[PDB]
């Protein structure tokens, strides 16, 4: 079977946001799969989110990022009035520096061709090809990716921190996204366990499907 | 037969607050079946099934009057208007305790009216040290965890809802709308049994009042609550974790510190020699945002992960450091606490040394020597810390060395004073503490360092270890020596 | 240890022998009395130190109490490293370093 | 086919009190958190910037839908229905209506939500934070409250790195306005009063390539606390000789031109084949002249 | 058009203790911090300047809403209600009303930052003490001061003035400069510009913030920074914009190849009167004055 494809990842600032965590900018540890399935998505300009239903991904943090707080005067819609003083609240939210990871992106599960790893590693061969709208970023809009490179099973050759499927993990990283309310958000346990082994055990094999 | 409800730590999709949930529903069951043994005098017939790490709910008949039998009975209000919660053992609990928890989960859970009725401010006066002091609190007459089955349940079948149920912020905490005018769609959804667990939610955790030291305590009391969630590992566990709890006096849960209340939830543990011991938990900080704040509003969440060294060393400090104390004017218990055992706890919790932000949290954030007279009340307990240290001894010699400086420093002065005309330790020891805050940079500070020194005279420690000492202030950055003369100042023993 | 380490110890070294040597000198010029004072000494030293005001002052006063100090066998094996360090490093610096010697100074028993 | 503007620039050396945090007693808190090598750096929020490039288009003509009222200190919007074809705030920052938060399509067929063309990440201090702190005591004999207040400031310089999709511009000549704010960039939302910190650059890395990616986020950094040299950083330097980050795809300007020619080998290094001008206005004429040509501008 | 005059101003060399912040026990501590190259210099705050011109204002007798006594050393407010078209301290420097129609706060025209000490602090202190030999606590004390000059940052939004008139007498105030807030009794520092380095431009840029530095760590000097020079000599800042005035002009003119460097063209005047007279002239006209 193909190699599964590795992409190496540094994003200066990330923010995963909790899916319960809305009074507070909480953020999860890791990149959750949702978060990498809607960035890859992007990396080959697939707008539709149920084209590449069934990857699976692995992610191996290179490194433990710190958690840091910053204020923000994020806007919400609570008054009609666009000018209105309720319109503008005061709030933390938790940052993660120097994110380093790996990421193995597996499409044998899909249905439809061409699959995911066929379309990264072709916009990755030939980026004047590549179809697409805004800059990459990985959580918010303004936190843009440093560097994403096609890289091999030891592009650091360190000890890797996996991301293990654990049902008495304390991670519950979701794979599908309802960013309306939480009823089509799905979730998994997971929990980070520090072991080298360049390629990514079975459990930590994440396959992004539909809520259905 | 087959159980209408199940709940299971092992499921993929619960979160933390989940298990928490599945926790407090538990000991709120172990309650129940010790207060109704038999299964025919609970309403509906309802019984359930624990294990270590599942709960499995029974019940015939209409599903709605079984749920409203559970829901009423496990939150309940006494005859005061205090929020009665048979998960825990109300009868061993007195009644300050009671009315902390009552103020807390009103405060952190309860922040809106429209989810509790108000009664009138009761007030009582409970005699202390031949004082008799009124507590005022809010007393209550209906609280939605009291009727939340009629939301659990169908309004026309009265059956369990097949399908999601949109949840608020008195549920799940941080649960928010952040959009308020789209409150019909954008509200966090949660299947009927995991609604449950969130209802449940809080028996188990605790609740902290956290003091900002520099705010006077009697100038102005307390607001900021802590609410310490813990990780969930098993039922039992944790059940006994809480019964355990209750022992705890009421002064002990005002801290100034996350750290101190994370590790106060876990201060009664027993640590196993033979067992790695390996506990989390996360405390989260409602904190009104300005003076005028209607309701307390989440700032941070602290995720707090402990060891067994941390806990060995939590609890030699909480042995040997200086308790809390219980200022006690007008109908008015003030509840001064140890910035000391505060700060070591942070700084435990953080994973860096016990001493890493003691001068600018004790001497430059000090008004009237309030922080500075309780270093000498807890010298006790430096001299413990220093002793018991897990490592950096060599600084532990420095204190030895700078103690005799001081010996010196102060003889000299104190051989030239007569008797009458000596004075006391604290203004000399002002008068140093004001000269080494004096210093700014790493050339002046060791400059003074260095004459104190050999004002001293003859230092038997510094010749012992003439070597390692003179490396040691070479090279090592002047706060940390400053932070450390401070603290051998602290365990002076004249 | 670095070689600016083994430097200041030797610096250090020099300067303890220096004061044994002007201590002894002392000694043998006020043998009378019940016995010579040293704190007095150590007080002297310092209040001599310490009335440096600037960096040529204070070299000058290091160089004459290191001569009068005498052999001095820590610079007797490392006249180029220890007249370097004197002459390179701030006189602020030196003098700390002056000091600590002081500070960790034992009197022959 | 796509075209990406990726940007380092970094600021002049100055005192900054430019963000701050939530105020705790006398003490206004810089906010920050951790960096490079677990160091406390002062941060910069991306809000702030984004809001100091649209107060810049709204200052020199250029009609924007979000208009910021400086008698009233609130902002107003012209339009109710977000229109990117006509206004530039629109068109680069993007914008997000009532319904793109009720639904998971970007429809609703006017347009939901529109991303903002340009992205930029928060400005972090190029030298670790130690607590500095100012008094604030106010004049008068009359010694009340609000008075003797601390406010934390740092003297350093800021980095920050920002990205345009010119492509996704809907009009593409609305880069260059984009381009001139960046370097006429008026003030960093901050206590000008107090601390008048200009966030014009003074050193650039600009890199205008078709490809996705740009390894030249954060390439300025000394560390050494309390300093303002602020040279290349290695790993930066690394990537260019590796073979990525094409050297004739780079822009290079500032103060940082002459430590670069300063180096030895430069002449013969990878780095001597990018676009390198010690005059920032010669570097930026150069570059919108590319971008012009690329994009058919002309 | 949108006009901003930035500005960078020395000051001559003197004893300084204008900076005390929260004292140490008996000696009386002077604010600093770190700076160029990592060593401690001694700040002014701008805050300090900003009191400076507003007692300008007040003595010149311009219409000021907050007017400072003198005898009774408070602050009296003319008017409640801030308001910016008819007072020059509410126009210049702006206010904010915060407590529980007209607006409640203006961002002001004059941007200023933090006077730094040319030279690194040495640790100069100064004993005093009261004479007699009935000594008590407050007998004796100590007091640090600095022997420097200081530099100053400031920029001025001049389209943001409610009235555009009133730039010139805030460049009066900056160089009639009244006592900056000190220890004038025992320290009489001038605070007076001695080196200035103004930018008239309609460009937003300024690179002429702390452009001065020093030859030697401790001495009275005073010469221009080599970036700046530098950033003269590339082209980034136009001459034609430039104004440089004081004693710095001489060290300008004895400079090597001055007459081909474009430094040459910039309006250099070594009287501080003309520089700002011409300044003002050109001001005028390009406001309409």
């Amino acid at each position: 079977m193909i190699a599964p494809l590795i992409l190496y990842l540094d994003v200066p600032f990330t923010t995963f946001r909790e899916s319960h965590a809305r009074e507070m900018g909480k953020t999860y540890p890791v990149p959750p799969p949702a978060t990498v399935y809607g960035m890859l998505l992007s990396l080959v300009g697939e707008t539709n989110v149920y084209r590449h239903c069934g990857v699976e991904l692995a992610i191996a943090m290179l490194s433990s990022p710190k958690k840091s707080r910053i204020l923000r005067q994020m806007r919400r819609f609570k008054n009609a009035d666009f000018s209105h003083p309720e319109n503008v609240i005061p709030c933390y939210q938790e940052i993660l520096s120097n994110l380093k990871c790996l990421i193995w992106v597996r499409s044998d599960e899909e249905k439809i061709q061409p699959s995911l790893r066929e379309r990264i590693q072709l916009a990755f061969d030939h980026p004047e090809l590549v179809r697409r709208f805004g800059c990459l970023f990985l959580g918010e809009s303004d936190q843009l990716i440093k560097t994403i490179k096609l890289a091999r099973e030891d592009y650091l050759e360190g000890v890797r921190q996996w991301a293990i499927r654990d049902n008495r993990g304390r991670l519950t990283l979701p794979y599908w996204v309802d960013h309306v309310g939480s009823r089509n958000t799905r979730f998994l346990r997971y929990r980070i366990e520090e072991m080298d082994r360049l390629s990514p055990p079975d459990l930590a094999w994440t396959m992004v499907q539909s809520p259905i | 037969t087959q159980p209408k409800i199940s709940l299971s730590l092992h499921a993929a999709d619960t979160t933390i607050m989940h298990r928490v949930g599945m926790t407090g529903l538990y000991m709120t069951l172990k309650r129940l079946e010790k207060q109704y043994p038999l299964s025919r005098q609970r309403g509906g017939h309802i019984s359930w099934f624990l294990t270590a790490d599942t709960i499995e709910l029974f019940w015939e008949g209409s599903d709605f009057i079984a749920l409203s039998w559970l829901i009423n009975e496990s939150f309940q209000l006494d005859d005061t208007g205090l929020i009665h919660l048979v998960g825990l053992d109300n009868d061993r609990i007195d009644l300050r305790q009671k009315i902390h928890i009552h103020e807390g989960i009103c405060g952190v859970f309860l922040r809106l009216n429209k989810f509790y009725q108000a009664g009138e401010i009761i007030n009582t006066e409970l005699r202390f040290e031949e004082k008799q002091v009124e507590y005022q609190y809010k007393s209550l007459t209906w609280y939605a965890h009291q009727t939340f089955a009629e939301k659990l349940c169908e309004a026309d079948t009265q059956q369990l809802r097949h399908d999601y149920i949109q949840i608020t912020s008195w549920l799940y905490l941080g649960g928010i709308v952040r959009h308020a005018r789209t409150q019909n769609t954008t509200k966090l959804e949660e299947k009927p049994e995991y609604a449950l667990a969130l209802l449940f939610v809080p028996v188990v955790c605790h609740y902290c009042l956290l003091h900002i030291p520099s705010e006077d305590l009697k100038e102005r009391k307390p607001h900021r609550y802590l609410v310490v969630i813990p990780e969930i590992k098993d039922f039992e566990d944790a059940s006994q974790r809480r019964w355990r709890l209750q022992q705890l006096e009421t002064k002990q849960f005002h801290v100034s510190s996350l750290g101190e209340a994370g590790l106060l939830y876990y201060s009664l543990d027993d640590i196993q020699p033979e067992v790695a011991y390996y506990q989390a938990c996360q405390v989260w900080l409602y904190e009104k945002t300005n003076k005028a704040s209607r309701q307390r509003t989440l700032m941070s969440i602290e995720e707090i992960k402990i060891d067994k060294n941390i806990l060995i060393t939590y609890q030699q400090v909480q042995k040997y450091f200086k308790t809390n104390y219980q200022i006690i004017k007008y109908k008015q218990i003030f509840i001064k606490v140890n910035p000391i055992r505060s700060l070591i706890a942070d700084n435990l919790v953080k994973g860096i040394h016990w001493w890493s932000n003691f001068w600018e949290k004790l001497v430059i954030e000090d008004s009237k020597e309030y922080l500075f007279n309780q270093l000498f009340s807890n010298r006790e307990g430096f001299i413990i810390m220093a002793e018991n240290s897990e490592e950096d001894k060599q600084y532990l010699i420095f204190i030895k060395v700078f103690q005799q400086a001081m010996k010196g420093n102060f003889a000299k002065i104190y051989a030239k004073t007569e008797e009458g005309k000596d004075p006391p330790i604290k203004k000399k020891v002002e008068r140093l503490r004001a000269e080494l805050n004096y210093c700014y940079d790493e050339l002046s500070f060791k400059e003074y360092l260095s004459d104190f020194l050999v004002r001293g005279g003859l230092n038997k420690y510094f010749n012992e270890h003439q070597e390692e000492i003179a490396l040691l202030i070479k090279k090592s950055p002047w706060q940390e020596i400053r932070i450390w003369s401070l603290l051998a100042i602290a365990s002076y023993k004249p | 240890n670095s070689e600016e380490d083994k430097q200041y110890l030797i610096f250090i070294k020099v300067f303890q022998q220096a004061m044994k040597g002007n201590f002894a000198k002392i000694y043998a010029k006020t043998e009378e009395g019940k016995d010579p004072p040293i704190k007095k000494k150590v007080e002297r030293l310092r209040a001599e130190l310490n009335y440096c005001y600037d960096e040529l002052s204070f070299k000058e006063y290091l160089s004459d109490f290191l001569v009068r100090g005498g052999l001095n066998k820590y610079f007797n094996e490392h006249q180029e490293e220890i007249a370097l360090l004197i002459k390179k490093s701030p006189w602020q610096e030196i003098r700390i370093w002056s000091l600590l010697a002081i500070a960790s100074y034992k009197p022959k028993d | 086919p796509n075209y990406y503007l990726y940007g380092t620039v970094l600021t002049r050396y100055g005192l900054a009190s430019l963000n701050h945090d939530i105020r705790r007693g006398n003490k206004t808190i810089l906010q920050k958190g951790y960096w490079n090598n677990g160091k406390i750096h002062s941060f910069v929020g991306s809000s702030a910037i984004r809001w100091a490039l649209r107060f810049y288009l709204q200052k020199q003509g250029y009609l924007v839908n979000r208009v910021w009222d400086e008698e009233e200190h609130i902002n107003r919007l012209t339009s109710e229905d977000f229109d990117p074809e006509k206004f530039y705030d629109d068109d680069i920052f993007g914008f997000a209506l009532l319904e793109s938060a009720e639904t998971e399509e970007d429809t609703s067929s006017t347009p939901n939500q529109r991303m903002g063309a340009l992205g930029m990440n928060m400005a972090v201090s190029l030298t670790p934070y130690d607590g500095a702190v100012k008094l604030g005591a106010k004049s008068g004999r009359e010694k009340d409250s609000t008075s003797l207040h601390f406010t934390e400031y740092h003297a350093t310089r800021y980095q920050y790195y920002f990205g345009i999709d010119a492509t996704h511009l809907k009009d593409f000549s609305r880069i260059l306005p984009m381009i001139d704010g960046i370097m006429n960039l008026p003030k960093v939302g901050g206590s000008s009063n107090i601390f008048n910190y200009p966030f014009c650059p003074d050193s650039l890395v600009f890199q205008w390539t078709n490809h996705f990616a740009s390894y030249i986020s954060y390439c300025f950094e000394y560390c050494d606390p309390k300093s303002k040299e602020a040279k290349l950083s290695q790993e930066f330097i690394d990537e260019v000789e590796c073979g990525q980050i094409d050297p004739s795809k780079l822009w290079i300007g500032g103060t940082i031109v002459k430590d670069l020619q300063q180096l030895d080998n430069f002449e013969s290094s990878p780095l001597n084949k990018a676009h390198i001008y010690r005059n920032r206005n010669e570097m930026i004429e150069a570059l919108k002249t590319v971008i012009k040509r690329d994009l058919g501008l002309e």
